[PDB]
């Protein structure tokens, strides 16, 4: 189930952490430590 | 305020963001929040059950939950909106993150 | 990996930090992690509930949960310990943190 999971949204994950990267990241943004 | 949506007051692409942190939790000086990003910038291969769309009057958006941060009070700005309905999709979403689910 | 703690590579108060995500949820180059603080530093009025006291060898570290954070991968270290035996009282914070009581 968890590979099921993983499967279905690599593809999706992939997106949106390429999309952080161009975007910026809100968390970097705002980290205080 | 939980469930409630803020303007980002940043130099930053993202422009809103909900709170996402207990009411009962109190941390002086921040909150912890997640930012909406256009949905018109994501495609459907990225999960809704992750990433929840949220409709704001004429805009669409992405509450981009991985991308949570707590920010300093000093960039909350006015409330605009109130997702408090959408509790159990922003609930479901986060234990996700955390649980896998 | 959920659980594990690691090195932080930037200067800062927290030296270390416990990765809280889940395995199932892949965000590429990044992971959510709660910075540990030495024990001593903390009085006993503060909540283990939210603040979970866990051990590394002989030694006591604070789970500072709410400043729980994403990072990069470019600045995660070595991994110096393994804290799934906590996942209980590690998941009792972090519910306490969005969903209170």
């Amino acid at each position: 189930r968890a590979e099921r999971w993983k499967a279905e949204n690599q593809e999706g994950m992939a997106e949106v952490a390429r999309f952080i990267e161009m975007n910026g990241s809100f968390a970097d943004e705002n980290r205080d430590w | 305020m939980q469930f409630k949506v803020y303007t980002y007051k940043r130099e930053s692409r993202y422009r809103l963001f909900v709170d996402v942190q207990s009411d009962i939790i109190d941390t002086p000086g921040r909150r912890m929040v997640i930012p909406l990003a256009s949905a018109r910038l994501l495609s459907d291969k990225v999960s809704r059950e992750l990433y929840p769309v949220v409709h704001i009057g004429d805009e669409s958006w992405r509450m981009m939950t991985t991308d949570m941060a707590s920010v300093p009070v000093s960039v909350i700005g006015e409330e605009v909106a109130d997702l408090s309905h959408r509790e159990n999709d922003i609930k479901n979403a986060i234990n996700l993150m955390f649980w896998g689910i």
